[PDB]
């Protein structure tokens, strides 16, 4: 299933300002998280704003969203696990690996 | 097929 090792999913991170604001918009309460929590809130964010395509729900559109500015892409496929993590890492600092 | 189905696969 997941293309990301479980151990990496437990990496402790400190999101940068903009990403932090995005997570807090959906309930996030901390300054540091594990990647698993970052991915949880990010999912809630996309689900809530309905950024995914209705017909092909793995396609996410973000050209007119803060998420687009954060990922540097107009859209992406949820199926590209490694690519999503890579885009996420540029918006945070790794605390403990 | 749903967004959450696909999204849930990223996490083990």
């Amino acid at each position: 299933g997941s293309q990301i090792p479980a151990s990496e999913q437990e990496t402790l991170v400190r999101p940068k300002p903009l990403l932090l604001k995005l997570l807090k918009s959906v309930g996030a309460q901390k300054d540091t998280y594990t990647m698993k929590e970052v991915l949880f809130y990010l999912g809630q964010y996309i689900m809530t704003k309905r950024l995914y395509d209705e017909k092909q729900q793995h396609i996410v559109y973000c050209s007119n969203d803060l998420l687009g500015d954060l990922f540097g892409v107009p859209s992406f496929s949820v199926k590209e696990h490694r690519k999503i993590y890579t885009m996420i890492y540029r918006n945070l600092v790794v605390v403990n690996q | 097929l749903t967004f959450e189905h696909w999204w849930a696969q990223l996490t083990s």
